């Protein structure tokens, strides 16, 4: 559950990602695939090589969904409804994989926006991605 | 997944640039901030009630140093990590009863703190090597639970 | 995130508790302390002994707390903010302990309410108890 | 895992009443219903579309009896659960890549199933003994992750 400060932390931190959202999505992705090779079994139809166009495109999708989660942080379950059907019903992703991807997203952000990645902002972002993960892995339809 | 010669070179390379009297303190301090129930293990350490309070607490920085030092040891003794942390496993598991998931979290916070500092130098491939290392320290650390 | 069905299951399963609210609450308590002794470290002021009137009185509160959480499921954070501050702010309960208590509550329910403990209801209670666990371990106000 | 003679007697007497042809299938079926992502490992079992479908699925029952059977072998080999499960650890960890958190889940599901079947006979002390066991078994499954 996000506090008032969490919410403001996340929105200002995200706004600083700016036009790099898609780029940060793809880097978090690459980091996860290299750091955690088991997560690759979820993308058997993806070209997963370095510089892959498929990974770059997917990163942008993930970034755009996170952006929309930021826009809709007070009613995320409704805003993310279609994404939870995909991830919870059809794919049935193991929640541990969302912790891996969230960690890689936090590594990307700390690498690219060091002055934004204060301890407090670190915590707020960690809770936000945990909240997104719960919604996407929960069957609530 | 064990270490191949390329990443061995890669991680030890950037571990040398690490400042050994801060990052440890930021890793523990961020663990206490991001995962606050861990504070419970430190009521002896005094003021932890806000981030800035945590991140400057001399206890925390002090404690951090020896945790980073513990990590340095594991680096020097990858081929046999559980022996290295045999005693540490006993204190954390048998004495304090720290849930081992908390070990995994601290390793990932350290990895975050390396990214914060080294920026672009902390490439995906160098993270990949380090993730092998921290998972070794967390596993070695909970060996007595096994 | 609970589905419509989930809240109906949790309401329909937990309601059958009713009178025995204290009884099942105390038993899951005892189940936790015997099965997972580390959890006693939060209760050194209690009389841990079997049938301890302090454990029994406690049981009655967790259960009403849970009935209260069943009562305000769709605004649990507001409805639980006082329990949140107790367990997250002042007590610093590590979240693993909530999984242990949640397991022992499910066991108690399975032992005492077999006809209600269908697979579907078990899935709903597990999510509901995970939901209470997140709210109770989060600092949000 | 070390049980006392008393929890040993009470565990073994209960287990001697277990319906060896159903309890296993109930535990697996519930795992798949309660933790739907575990369904990914069993795509070749057919209909897993609803809870009633899961619990009635004949392959689910079939494979449940096999799993119940391993928990039996462990019960007669509480000493070296590591050895008794060395091969099985090979499968789930090296071959199958099952995140070891799921081993804890199935043991706890199985504990819920025994409670369901035995009611007040599944007392707190009795469950405490079984928790020791399924903690033991899950440990020996994740031995190769170790
Ligand atoms: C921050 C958490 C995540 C977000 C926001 C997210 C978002 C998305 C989005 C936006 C899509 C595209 C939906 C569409 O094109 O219709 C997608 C598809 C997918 N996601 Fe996720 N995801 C997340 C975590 C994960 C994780 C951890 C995994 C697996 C390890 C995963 C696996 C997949 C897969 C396999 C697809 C199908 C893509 C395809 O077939 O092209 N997601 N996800
Ligand atoms: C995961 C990697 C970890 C490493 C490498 C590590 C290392 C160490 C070391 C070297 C000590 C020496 C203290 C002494 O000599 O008395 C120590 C103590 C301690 N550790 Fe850790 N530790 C780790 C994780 C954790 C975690 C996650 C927690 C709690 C959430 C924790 C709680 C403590 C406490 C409370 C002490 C002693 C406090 C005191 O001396 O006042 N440890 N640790
Ligand atoms: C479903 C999960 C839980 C619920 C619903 C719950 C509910 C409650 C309630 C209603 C109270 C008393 C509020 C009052 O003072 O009126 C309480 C107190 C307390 N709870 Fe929890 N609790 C839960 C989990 C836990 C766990 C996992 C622990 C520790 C392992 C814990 C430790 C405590 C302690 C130490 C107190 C102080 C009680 C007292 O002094 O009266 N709780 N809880
Ligand atoms: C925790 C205790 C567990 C025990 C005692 C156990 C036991 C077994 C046994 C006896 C077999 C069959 C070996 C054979 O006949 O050659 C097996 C295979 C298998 N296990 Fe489990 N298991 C456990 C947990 C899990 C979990 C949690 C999962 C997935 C989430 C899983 C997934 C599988 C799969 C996919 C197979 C092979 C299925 C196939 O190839 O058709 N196991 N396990
Ligand atoms: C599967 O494990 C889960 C699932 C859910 C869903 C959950 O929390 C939902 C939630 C928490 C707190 C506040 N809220 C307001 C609306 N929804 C929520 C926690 N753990």
């Amino acid at each position: 559950v996000l506090s008032p400060a969490d919410k403001t932390n996340v929105k200002a931190a995200w706004g600083k990602v700016g036009a790099h959202a898609g780029e940060y999505g793809a880097e978090a992705l690459e980091r996860m695939f290299l750091s955690f090779p088991t997560t690759k079994t979820y993308f058997p139809h993806f070209d997963l090589s370095h510089g892959s166009a498929q990974v770059k495109g997917h990163g942008k999708k993930v970034a755009d969904a996170l952006t929309n989660a930021v826009a809709h942080v007070d009613d995320m379950p409704n805003a993310l409804s279609a994404l939870s059907d995909l991830h919870a019903h059809k794919l049935r992703v193991d929640p541990v994989n969302f912790k891996l991807l969230s960690h890689c997203l936090l590594v990307t952000l700390a690498a690219h926006l060091p002055a934004e990645f204060t301890p407090a902002v670190h915590a707020s972002l960690d809770k936000f991605l945990a909240s997104v993960s719960t919604v996407l892995t929960s069957k609530y339809r | 997944v064990h270490l191949t010669p390329v990443e061995k070179s890669a991680v030890t390379a950037l571990w040398g640039k690490v400042n050994v009297d801060e990052v440890g303190g930021e890793a523990l301090g961020r663990l206490l901030v991001v995962y606050p129930w861990t504070q419970r293990f430190f009521e002896s350490f005094g003021d932890l009630s806000t981030p800035d309070a945590v991140m400057g607490n001399p206890k925390v920085k002090a404690h951090g140093k020896k945790v980073l030092g513990a990590f340095s040891d594991g680096l020097a003794h990858l081929d046999n990590l559980k022996g290295t942390f045999a005693t540490l496993s006993e204190l954390h598991c048998d004495k304090l009863h720290v849930d081992p998931e908390n070990f995994r979290l601290l390793g990932n916070v350290l990895v975050c703190v390396l990214a914060h500092h080294f920026g672009k130098e902390f490439t995906p491939p160098v993270q990949a090597a380090y993730q092998k290392v921290v998972a070794g320290v967390a596993n070695a650390l909970a060996h007595k639970y096994h």
